[PDB]
């Protein structure tokens, strides 16, 4: 079959990772400041 | 203590979904009947 | 007028455009026609709406 | 109940506290961003001068992710000057934080100083995974994975690290078959890190589910036997991406495998409305390639050139020559099944900008192809169908194209046999090109009658007058 | 089974003289000179500046007199969040490329100038359009 010449190939293919910055968790995210913001008199 | 004070705002799963989350349940639905129940 | 190419019906609205261009008889029939219209136009014009009032 | 706080506080004319505002952040960073942020501004006007590094850092991030270039830099450059108030406890892990962000800015602008950064860090803290990483992976971008060693010495300090372990797998993915590697060796890393690692990761299963479709599509199919062989092996990628559903139904990649293994089994319309679905939600080259291809198995060729060409514009530029070969064929087969000439003339263009740009002997054959048909096509259409201008270009392609397939069988290893090239010119100039002139004369002779019926009417009408 | 497909991004919103209805113009990211000026309600479906829709136009949901929609079975407008119904009312076959049609959804009136190419399966009676976002 001497025809026009295309090839397909379907692409899936995978990105690499991002590793993007990472957040900072807030003084108030550790339990024993919780502790001592909550027991405040 | 990086590790305890690290946070990522996106999860390993949910990285395709970012600001704009869209559902394939109706897809996977449509998959199961169709491919592992295919006959 | 069915001599000149781009002063004719249109080519896309009619089956029959191929064997148009060039008639004399029909050039005659639609001179005819367009003779008659321009007699209207100076009727009307000029002897029954002299200002030109076409609403009626 | 912090909304409910925050109204009560503001009727009462009372100091709203921030540390609600960054738990509404932090609840808001799982559904609005939009929201998060414009709390973490609050809070910040609040604190005035009492703004900490952690705001600012995830103000930074904040901005890096809405694109805000400008201002996460700011953002970021005053959690640096705020770094000198840190404790010394927690000064070094936060100055490393804040640096890794930092490279991480300068990669997305310019990747020297990234680079430069990642050293540093690396120095600082080698063992931090992130960093390698990313200083592996911009040094196999620039030597264009020429440092497998590397990868492969990474791999073997973090075996238990996902990002390790995927990253490496992408790296053989990409260059497998340049280093020679087993095509099974990454197959069996992936397996081994679902096993005894994680088997609900979805990076490992849908490498796992490419590679099986792609043993299944290179199987050879000779009974039905070995079809029931291929379509195992492609139930077993569905199953890995229908696992990674189940794990996400949000998964583009999974569902753009399911689609991609319809397109193998011919279920067009599900593997169209995937392709649509993926589309609505994400724009890559590869989604408008696919979505060209699947218009191209739905016969919808015109949707398919206009796929095609929005993948041209918007990623490739114009460059990438496989996506004017789509273009091409796209036309073609818009001309050949609506029979329009200005679809051959629009093919025939492209395969010609596209074989200037590579001079290969495909498009050659690919441009002699698009003539023969040109040629073929005109003779076929009648003379009130056709003008002489017409008949000469679609002459002189015939004689190009002859010339070409020529050339073609004189070449080592032509795209096709040269026996058929030699047969197929042959069979060309024989009848064909006659038959062009048989049509070019048979159009003067319709043009010469034309004027002479225009030259007779005008001397009788001027007779008359 | 759909007609016409692109994603938009509204430039206005005019709410004007009316509380329920407003008009939107958008331009479609992947090809510009591609306009669409559309009437919405308001309260079902609310659309801000800036927003990027998903415009789909159907001849047919499928995959005379109207019944509510049974819970079992399923049609094309499952995927969407705005479906309407309307009559194409004029097909401005106009310049070399610029083509126009008037639509009217029971006197709600949508107008979309583009491409022949683009546009020349719209010529049809009746038309359904779709808006996701």
């Amino acid at each position: 079959r001497q025809d026009y010449i295309a090839k397909v190939r379907y692409q899936n293919d995978l990105p690499a990772p991002p590793c993007p910055p990472k957040l900072l968790k807030y003084e108030i995210e550790k339990e024993a400041p919780q502790k001592e913001f909550l027991k405040d008199s | 203590e990086i590790a305890s004070n690290e946070r990522v705002l996106i999860d390993h799963n949910k990285v395709l979904r970012g600001l704009k989350p869209k559902d394939f349940s109706s897809v996977a639905k449509d998959c199961e009947l169709r491919i592992l129940k295919e006959k | 007028d069915l001599m000149d190419e781009k002063n004719s019906i249109k080519p896309d609205v009619i089956e029959y455009a191929a064997d148009i261009l060039g008639d004399v008889e029909l050039q005659k029939e639609l001179n005819s026609e367009y003779e008659q219209l321009v007699s209207d136009r100076k009727f009307l014009r000029e002897i029954v709406f002299v200002n030109g009032d076409h609403n009626w | 109940f912090l909304e409910k706080y925050v109204a009560v506080c503001q009727e009462e004319n009372y100091p709203i506290l921030p540390e609600a505002y960054l738990v509404l952040s932090r609840v808001y960073e799982n559904k609005d961003l939009n929201v998060a942020l414009d709390y973490l501004m609050k809070a910040n006007d609040i604190l005035g001068d009492k703004a900490n590094v952690y705001v600012l850092n995830n103000l930074g991030i904040y901005h890096f992710f809405r694109n805000n270039v400008s201002q996460s830099s700011d953002f970021f450059a005053q959690s640096l000057e705020a770094l000198n108030n840190v404790s010394p406890q927690n000064k070094e892990a936060l100055s490393i934080t804040l640096h890794y962000n930092k490279a991480r800015v300068e990669e997305v602008s310019n990747q020297s100083e990234a680079e430069k950064l990642y050293s540093k860090l690396m120095e600082k803290c080698p063992g931090y995974t992130s960093n390698k990483i990313r200083y592996i992976y911009l040094l196999a971008l620039k030597s264009n994975g020429n440092n497998y060693a590397d990868v492969q010495q990474l791999l073997d300090d973090f075996p238990s690290d996902l990002e390790v372990r995927s990253f490496y797998g992408w790296f053989l993915k990409r260059y497998g078959r340049k280093n020679g590697l087993k095509q099974d060796l990454e197959s069996q890393h992936h397996k081994d890190t679902l096993i005894n690692y994680d088997k609900h990761d979805c990076y490992a299963l849908l490498s796992l589910g490419n590679i099986y479709a792609t043993i299944a599509r290179e199987m050879k199919v000779t009974d039905q036997k070995q079809n029931e062989i291929k379509r195992q092996q492609y139930l077993r990628a569905a199953q890995f991406y229908h696992k990674v559903l189940s794990i996400d139904p949000k998964n583009i990649y999974a569902a753009q495998g399911i689609a991609i293994i319809f397109s193998d089994k011919e279920r067009t319309g599900l593997a169209l409305e995937i392709f649509k679905k993926v589309r609505d939600t994400v724009q890559d080259l590869g989604t408008f390639i696919n979505l060209g291809h699947c218009f191209m198995e739905a016969k919808q060729f015109g949707k398919a050139i206009e796929s095609y060409t929005i993948a041209l514009e918007k990623f490739s530029n114009g460059m990438d020559s496989k996506l004017l070969v789509l273009i091409g064929r796209a036309w073609y087969h818009r001309g050949f099944y609506e029979k329009s000439m200005d679809a051959y003339k629009k093919a025939l263009e492209v395969s010609e900008q596209a074989y200037q740009l590579s001079k290969l002997p495909a498009l050659r054959f690919n441009i002699v192809f698009i003539q023969f048909q040109i040629a073929d096509f005109v003779k076929s259409l009648p003379n009130t169908q056709r003008d002489l201008t017409t008949l000469e270009n679609a002459l002189s392609g015939l004689n190009d194209a002859i010339k070409s397939l020529l050339k073609l069988a004189e070449l080592e290893q032509p795209p096709y046999p040269s026996e058929d090239l030699k047969a197929r010119a042959t069979m060309g100039s024989n009848t064909l090109r006659n038959q062009l002139e048989r049509a070019i004369q048979d159009q003067q002779d319709y043009e010469m009658s034309i004027q002479e019926k225009l030259r007779t009417a005008r001397r009788k009408q001027q007779l008359d007058e | 089974s759909a007609l016409f497909d692109d994603i938009f991004t509204v430039q206005t919103v005019d709410n004007g003289r009316y509380n329920k209805v407003s008009r939107i113009i958008g331009i479609s990211t992947t090809n510009s000179a591609i306009k669409l000026t559309l009437d919405i309600n308001n309260e079902m479906f609310p659309v801000s500046q800036d927003d990027s829709l998903t415009v789909t136009l159907a001849n047919s949901l499928s995959l005379k007199s109207w019944r509510p929609p049974k819970p079992t079975d399923k049609s094309l407008a499952d995927d969407y969040d705005y479906v309407m119904f309307g009559t194409v009312y004029k097909f401005e076959e106009g310049d070399e490329d610029k083509i126009k049609v008037y639509v009217s959804f029971g006197g709600l009136l949508m107008c979309l100038e583009g491409g022949y190419k683009s546009l020349a399966s719209l010529k049809q009676d009746n038309l359904y359009i779709l808006i996701r976002r």
